[PDB]
């Protein structure tokens, strides 16, 4: 059991490293992470931004 | 069957975020997400 | 104030022949 | 006067700009002869 | 792989601009986001954006477009618009001040100012482009930023890529009503920069765009927005085989020794035949013979110039649509016999033909209607040197009495620069006539 | 007698000047750099 | 065994640490707290799930640490380590060196052996610090002294503030920075520089953000302290040692100052538009403009150039794009140095900080060049040092407090030197 299981987790792993069609994949599946932390980047910096428009707004009160 | 669970686990999350050339021959996203809407 | 425009006038000489040099690539394709 | 002296010192702040340009460009020019004449030694 | 790069200059550049990206984007599926539609993600089957369109990893296609300007109060509406996004945002390049309608602030005063900036932003473009099949210069001869900055980026680009093809589009003034006082003293001398820094400039008036909207789209109230439309078309109708394939298909190289026989007649009418509203479409009949015939037709024109008392010198036809060459060859050849159509002696041929598979597209609010089939009429007629002939005389008229000349001395202009301007000028008008002169 | 020279291209970026020219957001390009044109 | 341990000292020096440990942290996964929910490196292992930092953070005066520990990350940092005085060096070298350091000189020592010891293979040390007050000067130098003999020959690495051309927070700036060198000079061992004009310029040009403060620009010198030592942390392809940083960087003895300029500094609204490739992104750390030092490359010689490149860069166009570099003649590379080109593939991609200034990249680099025009930079600061000290100017203090008149001038022939020697590397 424990040499069937070592069997097919690292010959899946021959064919990860070796095969340039999933690396081709691979590499755009994290640029697909890219956008949705660059929306949350995107997001924040006007979250942010809206912490001290209400502090501009009460110092100026 | 490395393409697809990979497609699996690291694609169901990003859904508007996707790349272009991903989901090659349609019947991909038929044994995916229920509305997906490509 | 004299030397101010004194220097233009060797700026506008050394702004004019820059525009003379590129009047006056190909070496790695073809060549 | 402290104003114009100031104007007065981007404008050879700007002159060694002019001759930096013109430095790099005889470099990028003479060079190009060399570079002719280094592939000219192989093609002849 | 074939791609090109179209350059924008002042706000008569952005117009179109705005104008016919619309129609770019529209064209396969682009989305006012960048984002291409996801019924077009599968697979990737698609190379027919990469001649207008970059494209970065992500998804996003950025277009091979800078906007420069002097007037920053036309390119805000696009940095507020609906295509806000689409645009690389330090691809759009805006100054403080406009160019006060007068050359000499758009190519001495300030246009030096902002000239190595905007190099910059073309060898942006030309670093991606792997192989530029050409520019395409957008600006008109109205005053200081349409006039002064393209002339210096004329001068500037012809020395930075040398052997290259680049095409060039530019309204041209009135020959009865315009909209600029100071106007005619720009067009002799931005000509000056034109006849020898730019490959080909195309003749288009927005005054036929009036008229064309009276006969043709049977429209009150022709605005700016659908006069630059038909413009926005004819872009496309020239550049359609750059995206798709054809029958003839034709590259921008093809077009530079196709047209003009000499290095300084690069002058030639653009001018669209199938332009017809949506209700008079219904009832006319369509086909490749009798649209050819409406390409000719004096009414049916691009600049205020009959070609009746013209010579047809060059010419070349690009057709979109289900188009057969056969009933092509059968239409041509019915032109060729018709008498008032006249020639030159020295080119018994004459046409070139182009086509393309692809039908027009429609945009959406637009006058024009869904036509089967389109054809793009591109002819270099002897009869445009009236144009100058009816300009040249409004320029000495002016200049008879030296007007309006103070304020371009004043910003560092040469008085004697105008004379040899004029002087090469009327070579032009000598040349016009020794070209059209049959042989002996 | 303070005052900062106004730049003319509208950007954030891009302090350009009449007499300083050549300061601006150096480029994109994937063959060669910014100094070797 | 791979192991570090720095010693920020100096308001702007601990500032900068401040900063590092926030992505230090987020880097592996350290909360804040310090408990977890690959990093010996920085991070220390305890009892509970508790990886506490590996430095010793110092400031002869007060403020700054008191805020330090109680404030954000208070937990983390061990009270010990934090190392605070009583009183400011009031950028006096004197006081810094012969003074009021001696105070704390073993304090920080003694707590310096106790991380060393725990540690088994520090790669290196990483004294960040600013030349421009007597912390971040004296005491500095009497820091980097001292451990020259209780630490033995090893990485003495320090990524410092070199005062900036026309910006200058301080009047006595030259005495302090051209004071400090003599003594690192030869107990250095890479002086990784980079200044303040040109890291609100870049953060500016590149990233759009006018009236800048100092934290932005902390997290900048980061991702820079970041990328020197990715390498040893997490795993990649070609992969470079504090060690060998050394023998490709720092051809001559002497001259061991080179540079830094990471290289995608994009924000995130522009990312969107342009994209970033090991090309573009090599094509634009040589850039004049980039550069983290005012001191602009062109108007000298690169002698060497190591080309970090934490990403997911491929390990073919990298060579392809260092060729083109190469033939270009404007980069002008000294006929000493035929080849001039260390490389250094990372696989892990750079963190996005919470709340901070840049876009997260796939791809980014960091090339410390070191170029012959560093020697420009240390003349027109050793220009206002000739002016100040004809006129003996602030030497009133400094000298009488606990120093000498004879270092004043010893400096001087010194630091003439170095930069002599800088010039004789070009020839
Ligand atoms: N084709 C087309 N032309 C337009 C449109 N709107 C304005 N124009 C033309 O633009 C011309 C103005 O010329 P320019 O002097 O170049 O105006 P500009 O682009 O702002 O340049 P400057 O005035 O120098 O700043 C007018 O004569 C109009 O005919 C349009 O929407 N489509
Ligand atoms: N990059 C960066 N530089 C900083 C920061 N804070 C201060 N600096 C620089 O460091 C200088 C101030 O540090 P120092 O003058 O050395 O002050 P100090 O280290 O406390 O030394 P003393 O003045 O003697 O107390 C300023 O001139 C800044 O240029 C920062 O947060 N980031
Ligand atoms: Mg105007
Ligand atoms: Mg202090």
């Amino acid at each position: 059991l424990k040499r069937e299981s070592l069997k097919d987790e690292k010959l899946r792993q021959q064919v990860r490293e070796n095969s340039a069609e999933l690396r081709e994949l691979e590499k755009k599946l994290k640029a697909a992470y890219m956008n949705k932390e660059r929306a949350a980047q995107i997001a924040e910096k006007d979250a942010i931004k809206y912490g001290q428009m209400k502090r501009d707004a009460e110092i100026a009160r | 069957e490395e393409r697809l669970k990979l497609l699996k686990e690291h694609a169901t999350k990003l859904l508007g975020y996707l790349p272009k050339g991903v989901f090659k021959n349609e019947d991909d996203i038929d044994m995916l997400g229920e509305e997906f809407r490509k | 104030q004299a030397q101010n425009q004194a220097l233009d006038r060797e700026i506008q000489e050394w702004e004019s022949r820059n525009s003379a040099h590129s009047k006056n690539q190909h070496d790695k394709v073809k060549s | 006067l402290n104003a114009l002296r100031h104007q007065l010192g981007l404008r050879q702040k700007w002159l060694e700009e002019l001759q930096l340009q013109h430095s790099l460009r005889e470099l990028e020019i003479a060079e190009a002869q060399d570079s002719n004449t280094e592939v000219a030694k192989t093609m002849r | 792989m074939r791609e090109c790069i179209s350059v924008h200059v002042g706000q008569a550049g952005v117009q179109i601009g705005n104008a016919c990206w619309e129609l770019y984007c529209l064209e396969h599926g682009i989305q006012p986001d960048g984002q291409m539609p996801s019924d077009k993600t599968i697979g990737g089957g698609d190379d027919s954006f990469n001649t207008f369109f970059s494209e970065t990893g992500a998804g996003k296609h950025v277009p091979r477009a800078v906007f420069v300007d002097l007037e920053p109060t036309v390119i805000d509406e696009v940095r507020t618009g609906t295509y806000r996004q689409l645009f690389h945002p330090e691809q759009l390049i805006t100054g403080k001040e406009d160019a006060a309608n007068n050359y000499a602030r758009g190519h001495y005063t300030i246009g030096k100012e902002l000239i190595d900036l905007v190099l910059d932003r073309i060898r942006k473009l030309a670093d991606q482009c792997t192989g530029l099949q050409g520019f395409l210069i957008f600006h008109s001869f109205g005053g200081g930023t349409g006039s002064g900055f393209t002339s210096l980026l004329m001068e500037r680009l012809s020395v930075d890529y040398g052997k290259k093809s680049k095409l060039e589009f530019s309204i041209y003034p009135a020959p009865q009503v315009s909209t600029a006082v100071v106007e005619p003293y720009n067009s002799i001398l931005t000509t000056h920069t034109t006849l020898e820094h730019s490959d080909c400039a195309f003749m288009v008036d927005n005054e036929a765009i009036y008229d064309i909207c009276r006969r043709n789209l049977d429209i009150e109230r022709p605005t700016y927005t659908n006069l630059n439309r038909l413009i926005g078309q004819i872009v496309s109708s020239i550049t359609a085989s750059l995206r798709f394939d054809g029958a003839l298909n034709v590259d921008l190289t093809e077009f530079q020794t196709n047209l003009v026989p000499y290095p300084r007649i690069h002058f030639p009418l653009a001018t669209y035949a199938p332009v017809i509203s949506a209700e008079k479409a219904y009832h006319e009949q369509l086909s490749v013979a009798e649209i050819t015939n409406a390409c000719f037709e004096p009414a049916n024109q691009m600049v205020k110039c009959d070609p009746r008392h013209g010579k047809y010198m060059a010419c070349c036809l690009l057709y979109r649509g289900d188009v057969v060459p056969k009933d092509v060859n059968a239409a041509i050849a019915t032109i060729k016999t018709k008498r008032t159509i006249q020639f030159v002696d020295w080119c018994p041929t004459g046409f070139k033909v182009g086509i393309n598979y692809q039908p027009p597209t429609v945009v959406p609010g637009g006058d024009l209607a869904k036509v089967q089939r389109a054809v793009c009429m591109l002819s270099n007629t002897t009869a445009i040197a009236e144009a100058w002939a009816r300009l040249d005389h409004k320029f000495d008229l002016m200049y008879a009495k030296r007007a309006f000349v103070h304020w371009y001395v004043g910003e560092g202009m040469e008085e004697g620069e105008f004379s040899e301007a004029r002087e090469d000028m009327a070579a032009l008008e000598k040349d016009y006539e020794e070209v059209g002169m049959d042989s002996v | 007698n303070v005052y900062m020279e106004k730049s003319i291209v509208t950007g954030p970026d891009n302090y350009i000047t009449s007499y300083d020219r050549l300061n601006f957001h150096p480029s994109y390009r994937v063959c060669r750099p910014s100094i070797c044109d």
